[PDB]
């Protein structure tokens, strides 16, 4: 809920830099290769499946 | 500019806030609030000429010893229309710290 | 964009030196952290005698 | 003025160069803000007086 | 591809004008600024004006 | 505060004019004063006021 | 203007409008001149990107 946006007033300025980096979205006609990821029990990252 | 945000319990929407000003103010000449205002606003002197030289004394009551050009009865006709009523805007500049 | 001009009703000197500054750098990606897929046949070595 | 006898505007054209005061709202005039630049950039802050 | 459309509410305009010289009338006002659309978004009937 | 006074000391720009007179009046200037002359005149029928 | 309201006037613009000849009481007292503009216009404007 974005309660600093209102209709009572001339101009409000939607601005998403005080969030993290998960504002970002995907185009909806995009084409996007996917994957996935898996975590050792020391934090190490494996390939991309 | 500095938008004020809406203040609770009133239908206004949010308020604007400036406090550098640069604005020319014109007197718009009309007779609904006094019927002499239609030739302009007065311009205000003194009542009489410094008698002796006192100056200062004069300026100090300026309360009192003040009226109208228009209002002095001597010079009802001396003085020319144009040169009793001003009708010239003013220029209103400032500026304000944060 | 960094700049002030933004949602004033003046907006009379804006220009394209004034209206919208703008700074690259927020559109970053994960770049620091990637990966990539590794193949399971291909030979190569991991020891060192 | 009077609803029933003049609009707003009219009422305001017989001096629409004159002021009036607003104590309603008001200026907060600190040193902080003056010598500390981090109070100069406040946003809709929430806070009482 | 037209995808959608856009909600248009409100528009903030402004206005100046300069003169070489003079008013033509001795005690004429000159340039005068009128109320032209610097409304809220709540009044959304009169967008895209 | 000062606000407004007699801050000017001159004669009166009567129909029939009479500058070599010795007499003084004195005016009142305001903090936003007329953009003209600061005793009785405007609209000079000759030249500058 | 009637009784200074220049606003209303100002709002009023589609109705309270007519050319300079077709002013009644003024088909003698206006030059030919002074009724018909035959003067070029400026357009100048630039566009981004």
């Amino acid at each position: 809920i974005e309660s600093e946006w209102n209709v009572n007033t001339q101009y409000n300025s939607n601005y998403d830099l005080n969030y993290d980096s998960r504002i970002k979205g995907f185009q909806k006609g995009e084409i996007y290769r996917l994957g996935i990821q898996f975590q050792d029990n020391k934090g190490k990252w494996s390939e991309v499946v | 500019l500095v938008r004020i945000p809406a203040q609770a319990n009133s239908n206004l929407g949010s308020l604007n806030y400036y406090a550098n000003i640069d604005k020319v103010l014109t007197f718009n000449r009309s007779e609904q609030i006094s019927e002499i205002y239609k030739n302009g606003y007065l311009i205000y002197t003194t009542k009489d000429w410094i008698t002796d030289g006192k100056i200062a004394d004069l300026f100090n009551n300026a309360i009192s010893q003040t009226i109208s050009v228009d209002q002095v009865q001597d010079w009802l006709t001396r003085i020319a229309d144009t040169d009793k009523y001003g009708t010239e805007p003013v220029s209103m500049k400032y500026k304000s710290n944060p | 964009r960094y700049d002030k001009n933004r949602g004033q009703v003046n907006n009379l000197a804006v220009s394209p030196t004034n209206f919208n500054l703008f700074n690259p750098v927020y559109s970053q990606k994960n770049n620091f952290f990637t990966f990539r897929t590794i193949d399971y046949e291909r030979f190569s070595i991991n020891y060192f005698p | 003025y009077n609803p029933s006898t003049t609009n707003a505007k009219d009422f305001v054209d017989g001096s629409p160069s004159e002021f009036l005061v607003d104590e309603n709202i008001v200026t907060m005039h600190s040193p902080d803000v003056e010598f500390d630049d981090r109070l100069q950039n406040i946003t809709n802050g929430k806070f009482k007086l | 591809r037209i995808i959608g459309t856009t909600h248009l509410t409100n528009t903030l305009s402004d206005i100046s004008v300069i003169t070489s010289t003079p008013t033509y009338g001795n005690y004429a006002t000159g340039f005068y600024k009128g109320k032209v659309a610097n409304m809220n978004i709540s009044t959304s009937y009169y967008g895209g004006r | 505060q000062l606000s407004a006074g007699l801050f000017w000391s001159d004669n009166v720009k009567f129909q029939d004019p009479s500058p070599q007179d010795k007499l003084e009046r004195l005016w009142m200037v305001y903090p936003w004063h007329r953009n003209g002359s600061l005793m009785n005149m405007g609209v000079p029928t000759e030249g500058t006021r």
